[PDB]
């Protein structure tokens, strides 16, 4: 029973899985956002150039 | 491929049941990727996927 | 989000083992050990 409470009253018990998911999401978000960088070019839109 | 007030984008222009601000212009999402563009003629919103 | 990033070829392929199958495996292990 205590085990359930040890999870019911604590939200940090799943720290490892949450951290892994957050890291994956952040990596994907950064990869997507990198598409909006000029990288020294005139613009970041293929049609524009 | 649709040309909406300067944006040339390839996608499907479906119908979206979302309430937007009175003054209507383009849309965006979390990843800074367009996901909904206005209809200049009728005050109805269209999704892009 | 994972489901909101499917715009630039980002395809999140499904896992081979569904959560139900993993639950069944865990239940079988529990029954066997008990
Ligand atoms: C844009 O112009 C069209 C063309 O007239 C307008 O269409 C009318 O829209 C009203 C409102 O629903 C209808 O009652 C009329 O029957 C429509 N007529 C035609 C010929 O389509 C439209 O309303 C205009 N939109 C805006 C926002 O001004």
């Amino acid at each position: 029973g205590k085990i359930q409470d040890s999870l019911s009253s604590t939200a940090s018990a799943l720290g490892k899985l949450q951290d892994v998911v957050n890291q994956n999401a952040q990596a994907l978000n950064t990869l997507v956002k990198q598409l909006s960088s000029n990288f020294g070019a005139i613009s970041s839109v293929l049609n524009d150039i | 491929n649709f040309n909406f007030n300067g944006l040339t984008g390839t996608g499907v222009l479906t119908e979206s049941n979302k309430k937007f601000l009175p003054f209507q212009q383009f849309g965006r999402d979390i990843a800074d990727t367009t996901d909904a563009v206005r209809d200049p003629q009728t005050l109805e919103i269209l999704d892009i996927t | 989000l994972i489901c909101a990033q499917k715009f630039n070829g980002l395809t999140v392929l499904p896992p081979l083992l569904t959560d139900e199958m993993i639950a069944q495996y865990t239940s079988a292990l529990l029954a066997g050990t008990i």
